[PDB]
């Protein structure tokens, strides 16, 4: 009946936004050159 | 009763703090100093390595060890009481019995150290994140002295606790493993180069944007765990970061989470290197290079030059590092120049 | 050839003497 | 509060939250179970390293 | 408001959802198992396996799944090779559509523990709030963990309801699934001993049994109750992270060097039957058999056969690897065709040369070719250089006894150069290049994929304990509510 | 008139951006050595880098990836000869000399040079102490070491450090052939420096995050911390930015020592008994692992 | 005491041991 | 019988103490509030604990914050959790016999 | 021979559904 | 039977086991002594 | 040469990456 | 508290066990007659396998 | 708190413990002499594992 | 059809920093 208490929403700004924007792309420019061989 | 004047005599005030934690800590951390210093001023690796590195053979502090087992011993725990020693101290001196010594007893000391970091923020009551901090040393030790001998053929092929014996670790994992090319490795060079510039930095902006410069500046009261980190202001620094390199910290506490997180995330990347150069899954070769250089003989790069260099470390340094499996190595095959 | 030399000799004469003019004149408005 | 069939039958298991024993309880118990698997560890991985060598416990692939 | 990294937190008070959770995670291994079981089952080669098996075209989940006994397929091929078998609904198909559809079925009951979340066994009727009996729980599980235990190893491992496990020879020659008998004594601490697996899973189902009746029995005592923090969830994830990367340093240490339960036929040799060259001894052994019983050195190389000596190759051992080499073995060197012989090299005065062989270690290695005794008597050199041994000036020829070329010479310096480089990686083989355009950068087992795999998934839960252990002791602080204040707490002032 | 405008545009500390007076020069420089570091990463043709022809390709066009492309240092035929693009014949015959290095290197260093003056014209407007510009300089002696002191003592361009991943793999791995870099005390300085500034970072950075409990700013810097520490002045700063400082130092001029040939005081036991046997110690290791990359160095 | 310990598991084998180095430059 | 940071001093500003007992009647916690006492207005020796003595006995809090502003410490919060009832009636004793000697009131709310 | 496990299974399932009466 | 192996462990063992039981024999006593 | 080494590039940074942006338009709603 | 939000674990409240009831003597009694009687079937069944 | 009991009775003992030769027997050191036997050049290395103790004394009667 | 690879992301990581340098979030005011 009741719509579950227990939910708090998500939280992500621009600044972990452009933090993890940076680490997942320099991740892919070391990890390419080994992925391509 | 029993157990209660037993945990409030650890956990009383003295000169050091001895906890629940110390007994671990403290038989295996003095065994473990007291074995690399009696290794390094009487114990030989003449038997082992076919070496001479103590202060007894006229080695100075930059040239002895306390020297890995050899080939031969496996990865036996080379026990005192042992298969292989069977009680005698001497043997088991010759055998490289403190090597296995100083390891184990490293090992055991690093547990009852990152437990003593525990004890210590339970009492005081603060998060304990220095212990998770120190989980990045204790990952590269079990990496490098222990999960990689126990991949490989022996403890032979192990770091052998001397200065000098590290700078052949180094060349070691150079010539046969192409460790600087591995990613992980760029990974750990990456962390310990920004966090020695993150400190750096953070050290050079709070001693210039100070609260109290150098007129009126009546000293306040100073907090030991404070760490001196609220006598400067945040809006200043970040005021002149904003303009210098455009971007800026706008925290106290995620500068400092950044700071423990770059040097440990490092470390840890590295350990998974280490780990993975282990049972020899190394990344020493590019496969398109390698087609593109046996096409055509002037295709020469930097990876090319650098593939010739590490031949080089391998047959040369290999008769003599690694005794044991009796490298004749002539003159003719040995990788030169001009040839 | 000689078009790139005195190009790059005026633009850097140019740039070093705009440097020169900040620190030396125009230190006060 | 869905009071269905199943949750009826194992009700009286999730029944006891936070039940405690008074004091020590059976903690030297415990302690030498600990023991004893700790020893019982110690003779695993010296057989498996050939570090105690039994009579006809051949540590290799026959 | 929650971080992206802590989005699942919102199930740590709510059981129901937790078990949700749980049941998608226990749908995603078990339709990750019937899906690697179907793409491996769509590129795999049971024709040859005594020069292509299952460890030399990559195949991951097929040898867990030949270990326990399910040998044969339903287009009609064995692992063994018989092709022509009635192997049951329990193929290997078989057990990749029961996995099918076990993901299915516990994607439905997650869902539906996720919408009816609020039953009352996870409430309790004093307080309002949601509450768990961790103990107890502990209590039931470990009794069923020690019934299923025994029924493993008492009706499985035995064959007394089932197929046993895999067994083979010391030298990997012939295996099949057999019945086991269990191992009491001290052989059964043996780990190249398959009845002490046998003894374990009925003595420690036992040990589980009497463990779980005794928590159901015996609540918890006080003292370690408060300290080591039950009614907090998260020690139970604490000490199972533990356990669990204790679990896998274990398989890790038993995949790489080797017990009764990672068998060569399945998942290949280790890197320490090349280190001890414990093939080259039995072959040796065979041949000097063959040759004191007055045969020729072609009858007595003959004899030997081509899985013996495809096990003494270095491009089978899995310390020969890379980390982004990818693929399976036949990437690595091609698909193994023939033993091409055993390669005898001559000095031009009759003299036996031996070529030294080349360690796991080297990426590289120069060809050189001693005595009996170890005098340097040959060598290709490096490029240009002053060739005092050379190949030439010795005039080195190479004889083949046994195999494929069986008494064949090679007096032609530039095949006896090819044939010496070959020499060096143990015995000398005949390769497809072509049909999976390998190039010959050696790649590596699935012995040593897991064993990577494993190693640094419990040096990465390592930390994962470490943080779970600070966030179930330190939660006070972390928090800034004690544990055991209750939360609502009227003010009084002063 | 105008060129008020413009004088305090550069003079103004309200920017995004500030522009300073060594901006003036920092700015086309940098974006100079930037334009042509991304040009010559691409495409470039292969260098010679001996007077022989075997020259060594290290753009990504022709056949490399971010690890193993570089821009290759200048030849051997010029050496510590200035090399713009107009006293080349050729701009073919620039680029197969090597002319781009010689290009990025100048320009870089000069705005790496007036970056630490933009900085310290920053701390000066702002009326601040120069340690911000103290500390940088440590990576300005390591880029000038390296680049520029060190093909100055070996006498030619080529022996400098190429720009590229595995490039500067192979200036280390030529370096501890020919000179024992490791074995050298100011280099164990600077790798004490490192690996304490890297230490440093941790345990700071964790001391402070376990006893800072909130902080808030206006819209004055409240902030309050958990306080009370372990039992039986505060420049804990300037220890912590002047350890990896002087750690980094001490590398920068020890590489600049030893590019002009001044080896420090080897610790080599040679030790032989009386048979005329050769009792090997952990530095001949070492010795044979560097005789081992010179030969191969030619 | 909580100063004797520290004094008999250092203090003694630091001398022992500058004894062993000092007596050592005189070997050979 | 007073509050103490350092052992031996004897903190001489009072500080607002704020009760929250639980309605369960067992666990309790005391949110005290130092404005600008004597351990932040200078004296160099290293605070280990907000002590409460007594002649029962003595009691220890080891959550106890500083305020800073501007770099200058101004204020200090020291929050005790009572979490027994064999406690919390040590706690109101200790409260009476403070309060009995520097003078507070007892607003029950 | 002697069929001990015909009747161990017996007395187990026995012994099995009261630990689960008394559960 | 017993093995010099086996005689060994037992001798490793039981000399840890009396390291172990010294160390916490001397602390316990240590304790009792100085009760403050 | 791998031709799907440039397919486990691809969905190194389109699958995080999507993640993030998808997570920041979503407390852009809600703010 | 930086402007996020966590989430820990709700623990029931801690009460000392009373001793039984004897509704829970024979159901622990009963308990440990149906383990006893278990085990002793899992022991012919090992003797049976072995 | 004046503490001079026994200082120099242990740098006389560290002094007489490598100057009489004895750590060379205790801790296994071989002398300048005693590196290599009178008639060969190679290494003594410890070679397979049980026979280790038995091994370096099977060097140690070449002396 | 790698080398547009290593440059499509230099240049998304060189748009990033332009769009970290001017388009930062405002600080949150209370
Ligand atoms: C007669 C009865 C019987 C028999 C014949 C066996 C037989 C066996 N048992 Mg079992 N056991 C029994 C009863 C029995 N058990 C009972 C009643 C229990 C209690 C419930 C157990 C609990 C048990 C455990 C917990 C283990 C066994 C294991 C084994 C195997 C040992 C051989 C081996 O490969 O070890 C290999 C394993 C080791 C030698 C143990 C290594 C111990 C490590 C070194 C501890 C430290 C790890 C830590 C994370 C740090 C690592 C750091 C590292 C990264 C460098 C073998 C099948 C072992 C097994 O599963 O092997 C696959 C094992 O780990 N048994
Ligand atoms: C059984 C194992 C297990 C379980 C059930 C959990 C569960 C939990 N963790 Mg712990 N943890 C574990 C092991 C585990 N962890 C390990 C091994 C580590 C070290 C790697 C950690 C380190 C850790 C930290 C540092 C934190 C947690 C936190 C949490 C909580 C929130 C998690 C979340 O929302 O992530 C959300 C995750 C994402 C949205 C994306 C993660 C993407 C990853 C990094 C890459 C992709 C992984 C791939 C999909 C999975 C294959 C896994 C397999 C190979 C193992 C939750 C209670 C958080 C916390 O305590 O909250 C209060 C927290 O801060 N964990
Ligand atoms: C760096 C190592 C390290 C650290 C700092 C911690 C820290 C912690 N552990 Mg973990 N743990 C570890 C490794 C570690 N652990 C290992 C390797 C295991 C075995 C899998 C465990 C198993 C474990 C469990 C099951 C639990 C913890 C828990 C805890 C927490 C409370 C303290 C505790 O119980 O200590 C444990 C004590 C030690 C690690 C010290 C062990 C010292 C041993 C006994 C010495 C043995 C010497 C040996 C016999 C010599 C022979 C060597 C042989 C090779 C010849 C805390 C977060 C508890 C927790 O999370 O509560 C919420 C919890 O329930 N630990
Ligand atoms: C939805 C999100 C997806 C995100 C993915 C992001 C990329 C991350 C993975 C990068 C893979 C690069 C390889 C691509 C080429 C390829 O395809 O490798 C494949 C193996 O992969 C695989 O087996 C993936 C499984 C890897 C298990 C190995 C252990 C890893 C432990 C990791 C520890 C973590 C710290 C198979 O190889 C290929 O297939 C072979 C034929 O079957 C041929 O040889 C081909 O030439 C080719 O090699
Ligand atoms: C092994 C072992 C053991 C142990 C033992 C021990 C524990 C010992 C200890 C030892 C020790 C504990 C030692 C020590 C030593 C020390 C030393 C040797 C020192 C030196 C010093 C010096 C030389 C100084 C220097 C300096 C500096 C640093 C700088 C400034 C100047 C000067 C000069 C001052 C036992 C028997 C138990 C058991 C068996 C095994
Ligand atoms: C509904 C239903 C159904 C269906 C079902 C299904 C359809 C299932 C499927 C399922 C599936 C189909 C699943 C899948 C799974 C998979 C997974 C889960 C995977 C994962 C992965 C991972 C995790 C990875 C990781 C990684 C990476 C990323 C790469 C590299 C390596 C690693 C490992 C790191 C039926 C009708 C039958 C019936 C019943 C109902
Ligand atoms: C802010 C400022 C400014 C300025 C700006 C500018 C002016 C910028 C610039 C920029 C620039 C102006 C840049 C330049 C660049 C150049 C270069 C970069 C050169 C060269 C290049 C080259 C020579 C290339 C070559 C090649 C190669 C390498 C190979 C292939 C082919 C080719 C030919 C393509 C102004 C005035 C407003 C005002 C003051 C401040
Ligand atoms: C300041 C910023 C300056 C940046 C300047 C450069 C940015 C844009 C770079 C685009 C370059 C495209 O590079 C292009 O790649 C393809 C393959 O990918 C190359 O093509 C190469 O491989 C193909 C097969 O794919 C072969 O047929 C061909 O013989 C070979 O030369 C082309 O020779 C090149 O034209
Ligand atoms: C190791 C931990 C063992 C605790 S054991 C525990 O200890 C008490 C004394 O503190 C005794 O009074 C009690 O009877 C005993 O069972
Ligand atoms: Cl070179
Ligand atoms: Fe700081």
């Amino acid at each position: 009946m009741e719509p579950n208490p227990n939910r708090q929403p998500v939280e992500l700004n621009r600044t972990s936004l452009y933090l993890g924007l940076l680490l997942i792309l320099v991740l892919a420019l070391l990890f390419s050159s080994y992925f391509f061989n | 009763g029993w157990f209660d004047i037993l945990d409030d005599w650890l956990k009383r005030d003295r000169f050091v703090f001895v906890g629940w934690s110390g007994i671990l800590l403290f038989p295996c951390a003095y065994l473990a100093l007291g074995g690399w210093l009696t290794g390094t001023t009487f114990v030989t690796s003449w038997y082992t390595h076919g070496l001479a590195s103590s202060y007894l053979e006229g080695c100075n502090f930059l040239t002895v060890a306390v020297s890995t087992p050899a080939n031969s011993m496996g990865h036996s725990l080379l026990l005192l009481w042992g298969p292989e020693a069977q009680g005698d101290f001497t043997r088991w001196c010759q055998l490289g019995g403190l090597w296995t010594f100083i390891a184990l007893h490293g090992a055991f000391g690093l547990i009852g150290f990152m437990l003593r970091q525990f004890e210590i923020a339970r009492l005081v009551g603060v998060r304990p994140y220095n212990a998770i901090a120190f989980s990045a040393p204790i990952a590269v030790f079990v990496s490098v002295f222990l999960i990689y001998p126990l991949g490989q053929s022996s403890w032979f092929f192990a770091p052998s606790f001397g200065v000098a014996a590290i700078f052949r670790f180094l060349l070691f994992f150079q010539g046969f493993h192409n460790w600087t090319l591995n990613p992980f490795h760029m990974m750990g060079v990456a962390g310990v180069l920004g966090g020695a510039l993150l400190c750096a930095i953070h050290g050079a902006t709070v001693e210039n944007t100070l609260f109290q410069d150098g007129e009126g500046a009546s000293t306040f009261r100073a907090f030991n765990p404070t760490q001196a980190e609220e006598t400067y202001s945040m809006v200043t620094a970040n005021r002149f970061w904003s303009q210098i390199f455009g971007i800026a910290f706008s925290n106290k506490r995620w500068l400092h989470f950044f700071m423990l997180f770059v040097p440990v995330t490092g470390l840890w990347m590295s350990a998974i290197g280490v780990v993975g150069l282990a049972l020899n899954l190394r990344s020493y070769d590019f496969i398109s290079q390698e087609i593109r250089a046996a096409e055509d003989p002037e295709f020469e790069t930097f990876y090319t030059k650098n593939l010739l260099l590490n031949e080089g470390i391998r047959a040369w340094m290999a008769p003599q590092d690694q005794p044991h499996e009796n490298f004749v190595f002539p003159e003719e095959v040995l990788p030169r120049g001009n040839a | 050839m000689e078009t790139l030399k005195i190009t790059v000799y005026i633009v850097v004469t140019f740039f070093v003497l705009l440097f020169v003019f900040g620190f030396l004149s125009g230190d006060p408005a | 509060a869905r009071r269905t069939w199943l949750g009826d039958i194992l009700r009286p298991l999730n029944s006891e939250y936070g039940k405690v024993a008074p004091g020590w309880g059976t903690t030297p118990l415990m302690a030498v179970f600990m023991g004893l698997f700790l020893v019982f560890l110690l003779i695993i991985l010296e057989i498996y390293n050939s570090t105690l060598i039994l009579d006809g416990v051949n540590v290799s692939w026959k | 408001g929650l971080p992206w990294y802590r989005v699942h937190t919102v199930l740590i008070n709510d059981p129901g959802r937790l078990i949700a959770a749980h049941l998608m995670h226990t749908a995603l291994v078990a339709g990750w198992a019937g899906s690697m079981a179907l793409y491996e089952l769509a590129t795999f080669d049971p024709s040859d396996p005594v020069l292509n098996p299952m460890w030399r075209q990559g195949m991951f989940v097929l040898p867990f799944m030949a270990r326990l006994g399910v040998t044969g397929s339903w287009s009609g091929w064995s692992i063994t090779g018989e092709t022509g078998i009635d192997p049951g609904f329990w193929s290997f198909e078989g057990v990749a559509l029961a996995h099918i559809v076990l993901s299915g079925l516990l994607f439905l009951a997650a869902c539906w523990h996720w919408v009816y979340w609020d039953l009352e066994l996870f409430r309790d009727p004093r307080t309002g709030e949601p509450a768990l009996d961790l103990p107890k729980m502990f209590g039931i599980h470990l009794f069923l963990a020690g019934l299923l235990c025994f029924g493993f190893g008492a009706f499985h491992l035995t064959g007394l309801f089932g197929p046993g496990m895999w067994v083979s020879d010391p030298y990997g020659l012939t295996g099949s699934v057999q019945p086991v008998a269990p191992e009491w004594g001290p052989d059964g601490f043996n780990p190249y001993n398959p009845g002490g697996v046998v003894a374990h899973h009925i003595a420690a189902g036992i040990v589980g049994i009497i463990a779980g009746l005794f928590h159901i029995l015996v609540r918890p005592p006080q003292r370690l109750y408060k300290a080591l923090r039950m009614g907090n969830i998260e020690t139970v994830l604490s000490s199972s992270i533990a356990a669990v990367f204790f679990a896998a340093f274990v398989v890790a240490g038993t995949m790489w060097y080797g017990s009764a339960t990672t068998p060569i036929e399945l998942f290949g040799p280790t890197r320490y039957q090349w280190d001890s060259s414990y093939f080259q001894q039995e072959i040796n052994r065979r041949v000097q058999a063959s040759l004191a019983s007055g045969a020729t050195l072609e009858e007595a190389w003959s004899a030997i056969p081509e899985k013996l000596a495809f096990y003494d190759y270095i491009g089978n051992n899995p310390a020969k690897g890379g980390l982004f080499r990818t693929g399976p073995m036949n990437k690595g060197d091609g698909i193994a065709q023939a033993w091409k012989g055993h390669a005898v090299f001559r000095n031009k005065e009759g003299e036996e040369l031996f070529v030294r062989r080349m360690p796991a270690f080297f990426e590289s290695f120069p060809v050189i070719l001693t005595d009996k005794n170890g005098v340097v008597k040959a060598d290709i050199p490096f490029r240009r250089a002053e060739s005092k041994y050379s190949f030439e000036q010795q005039g080195v020829t190479v004889s083949f006894y046994g195999g494929e070329l069986n008494g064949q010479t090679f007096t032609d310096p530039p095949t006896v150069k090819s044939y010496a480089r070959k020499a060096i990686f143990g015995e000398i083989f005949e390769f497809d290049t072509e049909t999976l355009n390998s190039d010959g950068i050696f790649r590596t087992s699935p012995r040593g994929w897991f064993t990577f795999a494993h190693a640094v998934f419990a040096l990465l839960f390592f930390f994962g304990h470490i943080w779970h252990g600070a966030r179930t002791l330190f939660r006070d602080v972390f928090s800034g509510i004690d544990p055991e204040l209750s939360p609502e707490q009227v003010e009084w002032g002063f | 008139n105008l060129w008020e405008r413009f004088c305090n545009w550069v003079t103004s500390t309200d920017n995004r951006l500030y522009v300073g007076w060594f901006g003036v020069i920092m700015i086309p420089t940098l974006l100079a050595a930037t334009i042509c570091f991304v040009i010559a990463f691409i495409a470039a043709p292969p260098v010679d880098i001996d007077g022989i022809r075997e020259p060594v390709s290290g753009s990504l066009l022709y056949g490399n990836n971010i690890i193993t492309g570089a821009v290759v240092p200048s030849s051997n035929a010029i050496g510590l000869h200035f090399y713009p693009i107009w006293e080349a014949a050729s701009l073919d015959e620039w680029l197969y000399n090597g002319g781009p290095y010689q290009l990025i290197i100048f320009h870089f260093l000069l705005g790496a040079s007036c970056y630490m003056g933009r900085q310290w014209e920053l701390s000066y407007r702002l009326g601040m102490r120069p340690w911000i510009c103290v500390a940088y300089s440590a990576p300005l002696a390591s880029a000038f070491a390296v680049f520029l002191i060190y093909p100055i003592g070996q006498g030619s361009f080529s022996d400098g450090m190429p720009l590229g991943i595995s490039g500067t793999f192979n200036f280390m791995i030529v370096f501890q052939a020919e000179h024992n870099i490791l074995m050298h005390p100011f280099h164990q300085l600077g790798v004490a420096g490192v690996f304490g500034g890297a230490l440093f970072c941790a345990m700071h950075g964790s001391l402070v995050t376990s006893s800072l409990i909130r902080e808030t700013t206006e819209t004055n810097i409240v902030a309050a911390h958990g306080y009370f520490g372990r039992l039986i002045s505060r420049s804990l700063h300037f220890f912590l930015a002047a350890w990896r400082v002087v750690g980094v130092w001490f590398a920068a001029l020890g590489i600049s020592t030893m590019a002009f040939n001044l080896n420090g005081f080897n610790f080599n036991h040679s030790v032989i008994d009386a048979k005329g046997n050769v009792i090997n110690t952990w530095a001949d290791i070492i010795n044979r692992a560097n005789l081992g990359m010179e030969v191969m160095h030619e | 005491t909580v100063r004797w310990v520290a004094v008999h598991t250092l203090a003694v084998p630091t001398i022992f041991f500058l004894g062993a180095i000092a007596a050592m430059q005189f070997i050979q | 019988a007073e509050i103490q940071f350092i052992r031996g001093i004897n903190e001489e500003v009072v500080p607002d103490v704020r009760l929250t007992r639980a309605r369960d009647g067992s666990s309790g916690q005391a949110m005290f509030y130092f404005d600008n006492p004597k351990i932040v207005q200078e004296g160099n020796l290293e605070v280990t604990g907000m002590y409460m003595v007594d002649e029962e006995g003595e009691i220890v809090t080891r959550d106890v914050n500083a305020k800073f502003i501007n770099g200058q410490p101004v204020a200090i919060e020291a929050t005790y959790t009572m979490r027994s009832p064999q406690e919390w009636d040590r706690f109101i004793r200790f409260m009476d016999r403070y309060a009995a000697s520097h003078g507070l009131g007892f607003q029950k709310s | 021979a002697a069929a001990a496990a015909a009747a161990a299974a017996a007395a187990a399932a026995a012994a099995a559904a009261a630990a689960a009466a008394a559960a | 039977t017993i093995t010099p192996s086996l005689k060994g462990f037992f001798i490793g063992l039981l000399s840890g086991a009396v390291v172990l039981g010294l160390t916490f024999a001397v602390l316990i006593a240590i304790s009792q002594i100085d009760k403050v | 040469v791998n031709q799907l080494g440039f397919i486990a590039t691809a969905l190194f940074v389109l699958v995080p990456s999507v993640f993030l942006i998808i997570l920041y338009v979503q407390t852009e709603s809600q703010q | 508290e930086g402007g996020r939000l966590n989430n820990f674990a709700i623990e029931p409240k801690v009460y000392q066990a009373q001793p039984w009831t004897p509704q829970q003597k024979v159901r622990a009694a009963l308990l440990v007659g149906g383990g006893l009687l278990l085990v002793a079937g899992l022991v012919a069944i090992a003797v049976g396998v072995s | 708190v004046i503490h001079s009991i026994t200082i120099p009775a242990l740098f006389i003992a560290g002094w007489l413990f490598v100057s009489t030769g004895l750590a060379y027997d205790v801790f296994g050191t071989p002398r300048p002499d005693s590196y290599y036997a009178q008639e060969q050049r190679s290494i003594p290395l410890v070679t397979d594992r049980f026979e280790a103790k038995q091994q370096v004394e099977t060097f140690l009667e070449q002396l | 059809m790698e080398t547009i690879t290593y440059v499509f992301i230099f240049a998304c990581i060189i748009a990033l920093f332009f769009f970290a340098i001017f388009f930062r979030e405002p600080p949150r005011i209370t």
